[PDB]
DNA sequence: GGTGTTGTATTACGGGCTC
DNA sequence: GGTGTTGTATTACGGGCTC
DNA sequence: TATTTGTTG
DNA sequence: GAGCCCGTAATACAACAAAATCCAACAAATA
């Protein structure tokens, strides 16, 4: 039960094989690439084809008909005569020494694109599936808000359980809000904490059930504050609140080696010494980003001047103005570098409408779900809108999956084939 | 590591685990890879069918039926860091040759075999739970027949010559359909041993390539102080995760130093350099009590603590301002009188 | 009078072989690849060249400078020094030996595709041949066995005509029935055969056998029933219940299942009749024993240690009697 | 003695054409 | 509307000397 | 001799 | 080109990526 026992006389090859017979040409529809295919031929100096007892073929390989194209490589990747749903190169590995077929890495990753269990299988990095696209920098002082927190500690005295954090997207000014893992009390104690300087425009945030939290979002929608709440188990986007809180974590274990249990204590002193360190991506202090009154003063610093802003009374429009602007343009040579030094391998997906996307079992079940070798079949989902650059919303054929909105580090487009 | 030898003198295996229960079965990955050929072999098993007493030994001799290896490198698993495991390896003439603490990177190529693996085995795994124990062979023929990157040729013909059934003959020569009289396989044979040989060599050259730009190796020699921070105390967030530095005792590789984490324990005190860091003393530092009287004064100038001792009465710690590694040992005669509510407080 | 008597300081190798010399780097056009290479020996651990009196060397290899690559495949491709355009095989296991050249498997391939003397017709799909290895297999039932506390009481038997190799496991003898071809898939560590002539009784299988070959590729069909040859084969069909017998005689608990592998590798570990080679190096290339150390029991840091490895010697000495009842067997019947 | 390692899309380099 | 982001050893580029 | 308790895929 | 000192100063590279339970199973410690 063996192929090529047959005789095609229309397919793309007959003009390449009537170089020698010349006797007939019965092509088909859309059959002038062959006659192209012929000139080019005829115009180079390529002449290989070895045309022996019905049997025509290259210097080594088989040539095939482009009506069988489908079914070798089905036989030469799929398991009917062992292939075994491998990448491109293996597919080469076991066609190329056989056949020859031009344009055969194409065609094979195009098959590769086509085959379903291999687009719901494989991965092939999906981590790198869009740009970086980072948040708009800032406006004035204390508008845009990164909120997140680390669920659990070693606990203190029964009373303080977890570390929450407020930083703004502009000054990164540290904070300390110290939380019992909390209640619909948590817009008490943010409102404290965020309160003595003020209300904010955006919170850049994760989807947690205390900030997605239908009774603190209402409070969000009539006090005028904006919420981008970043998707699940995607959280890149809170980024100021994560880094800040890597920071924290060396600065917590720094203060609380010898001394856990009782860390409720330096957390003060953590995001004091925080907010004293100058950072990279400024340069400067987050009390010089800040109104600049770092209170401390060891020395003076560098071009050493009056440096006393409290002596300042009225002309601290200026002086704030002059900060804005150069920590905005700082803020756009940091979102520039970062974009560089970044971008030299995330490949883009621009979708936006009316495709069949899926996403590979990560934001879709649970993150509780426990992931192991059981078979990563998600079904073939659709899109119907553009939430952003780097996400599409899906229509989750769930209950209600909770949420919608997948970042597309998770999406590997799905393509079908007639 | 060393690069082959003849036909899997060396060999590679491992365990990886979370796999779901279809008879009790939850391990079924027992994967032994032959080095130099990478054929590759993995058996179904479980958890509870033996811990290297019983059955295991009897289907490790079952893959070992077609011929003995010389050479183990496997990880620092129970079932292999047994004593029984060691002794009848070294009554077999062949090495253990384990890992280094949770340095799974030693069992590279088993690994790689396992990341292998569950790609077709997610391919194959359909029925998740129903009946699919008889896709393992069916992945084990699929994944030796599929030729390889790093030699160009498919791990089952490498060591047995030819291909499996239904011929698809490439376009070489006919020496790939080898199976005729077999007084000639010697010369061939090893004129293949020498063709993968080379490509060993050239994905030797090609690891080291792109992987060492970046790295820095480290040079220790016995006698300098060293940190592990990490595998020494198994609510690791805010606490002290990295203790103290160690005196290093044995140096088996430029990244290997065999060193003193505690008094005589347990669990192969040898640490991969990935965890080991270097330590500097250079540095009013005090002095060293030597005397019976120095021992209970000088006992409220403690920093942290190691632990207690396993085979008698005492504790190690660390003091203020004096040698770090070299302790000094405070028995409970000059431990109650000192504050200890404190010290418990960074070992639990 | 004879190659490497001539300087060539502009090639590959000298970025290469400058690594303690450092002298002068005279490169060519787009030559930037050897200082990456030569970035790469620095950055990376390769450095076993030997530097004696220009003769720079591997550690068992005499580098080619890549000027004369044209001249060195010439003189061991070509009929110049009696060649006769062997294969890439046989001519990768004449040069590799004694030269280093760094991507030399390619270099080789390459000169076969850009030559045109050896490129005739050479025919065809596939190679025809009733006479093979572990293309054609055969196999039969035993009874009578202990139930071995965990109703173990069959052997399963396999022969390897083309090789002479067996395969001897423990079965039940109540279901040898999907579970029967799962444990041959999982024994077919070696392919396919083309006909199974297993000729023990009448076989129901082969159905679902051949629903296994065609949900596979291959058509391997299971034939040969009630056939009579009885001629040669049969005394070793006879014979092979001799050693189960043998591994019987043993005990019952921990029985034979228990290091029954071990029975099989000193089983076939031995030539047959001095006519044939084992079956271990008749196709491997040795699969070794090592049974060298056995007697180190003073303190092993009457079932781990000990009793094991008195087992195997055990094994070693039935394996033994039994070569010898059966040659003289042959000695006496024939 | 004892310590990474290949599968995979992706991309870079020679014959043959226009020069 | 909504989607990374800085701390850190490490390393690359100008004044001043030899030319 | 059963119930513990260090460490590790 | 050729290298060196020194003084800044950019620069990819990885860590924040929820936290903490055991599972199975080697061998130490009493009583």
């Amino acid at each position: 039960s063996y192929y090529k026992s047959d005789p095609l006389c229309s397919a793309v090859l007959i003009h390449m094989k009537e170089l020698t017979q010349h006797n007939v040409t019965p092509e088909d529809m859309s059959a002038f690439r062959s006659y192209q295919k012929k000139l080019e031929l005829s115009e180079t100096f390529r002449k290989n084809y070895s045309l022996e007892d019905e049997m025509i073929y290259y210097q080594d390989r088989l040539v095939v008909p482009i009506k069988q194209q489908n079914a070798v490589m089905r036989l030469y990747h799929d398991h009917t005569l062992f292939g075994g749903h491998f990448g491109v190169t293996v597919t080469l590995a076991k066609i190329s020494p056989i056949y020859y077929w031009p344009k055969l890495q194409h065609s094979i990753i195009q098959y590769i694109r086509t085959c379903v269990q291999c687009q719901l299988i494989k991965s092939h990095r999906p981590r790198l599936h869009g740009l970086l696209q980072p948040l708009p920098i800032a406006e004035g002082r204390w508008l845009d808000i990164s909120m997140d927190f680390v669920t659990g500690l070693p606990p203190t005295s029964n009373n303080l359980n977890m570390i929450l954090v407020v930083v703004d997207r502009f000054s990164k000014r540290a904070h300390f809000i110290a939380t019992r893992k909390a209640t619909q009390l948590i817009d008490l104690l943010f409102r404290y904490i965020f309160s003595y300087h003020g209300f904010p425009r955006t919170i850049t945030s994760d989807r947690d059930v205390r900030m997605t939290a239908d009774k603190y979002q209402e409070l969000t929608k009539r006090l005028g504050i904006k919420s981008t709440m970043s998707s699940a188990n995607h959280p890149q986007t809170d980024g100021q609140s994560e880094r800040t809180i890597q920071t924290l974590n060396r600065l917590l274990r720094a203060y609380a080696s010898t001394n856990i249990q009782n860390w409720h204590v330096y957390l003060p002193q953590i995001e004091f010494v925080y907010n004293s360190t100058p950072t990279r991506t400024l340069g400067k202090s987050p009390f010089e980003i800040d109104l600049g009154y770092l209170p401390n003063t060891p020395a003076i610093k560098s071009d050493d001047e009056v440096n006393a802003r409290s002596f300042t009374a009225v002309e601290l429009a200026k002086h704030l103005k002059a900060l804005t602007i150069q920590t905005k343009e700082q803020l756009e040579h940091a979102q520039i570098e970062m974009e560089t030094n970044n971008n030299q391998r995330r490949k883009p997906l621009l979708l936006n409408i009316g495709d069949h996307v899926l996403v590979h079992r990560d934001a879709y079940f649970k993150k509780g779900a426990y992931m192991k070798v059981q078979q990563i079949y998600v079904g073939p989902f659709r899109v119907v809108k553009k939430i952003n650059d780097n996400a599409y919303e899906l229509d989750l054929n769930s209950h209600k999956k909770k949420h919608r909105v997948i970042n597309v580090q998770f999406l590997k487009k799905f393509v079908y084939r007639p | 590591l060393p690069i082959a030898e003849g036909r899997w003198l060396d060999i590679s295996m491992d365990f990886v685990t979370g796999l779901p229960p279809t008879s009790n079965n939850l391990n079924m990955i027992l994967v032994v890879v032959d080095r130099f050929s990478k054929r590759a072999h993995f058996i179904a098993t479980r958890k509870t069918l033996d811990a290297t007493q019983l059955i295991d030994l009897l289907f490790r001799y079952i893959f070992s039926y077609h011929g003995f290896p010389r050479t183990i490198t496997s990880d620092r698993d129970v079932r292999m860091t047994a004593d029984k495991y060691q002794e009848l390896t070294k009554r077999l003439g062949i090495k253990s040759t384990m890992s280094s603490a949770n340095h799974p990177q030693t069992d590279g190529q088993s690994e790689r075999t396992i990341q292998t693996l569950n790609r077709l085995l997610r391919a194959y795994a359909s029925t998740n739970i129903q009946n699919w124990h008889v896709y393992l062979p069916q992945i084990e023929f699929v994944y030796n027949s599929t030729p390889t990157r790093t030699l160009g040729k498919s791990p089952f013909e490498i060591d047995l010559g030819y291909l499996p059934n239904t011929p698809a003959i490439k376009s070489d020569d006919e020496v790939n359909a080898r199976s005729f009289t077999a007084v000639e396989l010697a010369k061939h044979l090893k004129a293949l041993t020498i063709q993968t040989k080379e490509q060993l060599e050239h994905a030797q050259i090609e690891m080291e390539t792109n992987n060492n730009q970046r790295r820095k190796p480290l040079l220790l020699n016995i006698g300098d102080h060293v940190l592990v921070h990490r595998d020494a105390y198994f609510y690791m967030k805010v606490q002290q995760i990295y203790v103290g530095p160690f005196r290093v005792v044995k140096k088996i590789n430029d990244n290997a130093y065999e060193l003193d984490l505690n008094s005589h324990k347990k669990k192969h005190r040898v640490i991969n350099v990935q965890f080991l860091k270097k330590f500097v003393y250079r540095p009013y530092p005090k002095n060293k009590p030597i005397s019976s009287t120095e021992r209970i004064k000088r006992a409220h100038e403690v920093t942290a603590l190691i632990g207690i001792d396993t085979t008698h009465k005492t504790y190690l710690c660390h003091m203020q301002d004096v040698d770090p590694t070299l302790s000094v040992e405070y028995s409970e005669a000059e431990f109650c009188q000192i504050p200890e509510r404190t010290r418990r407080s960074i070992l639990a």
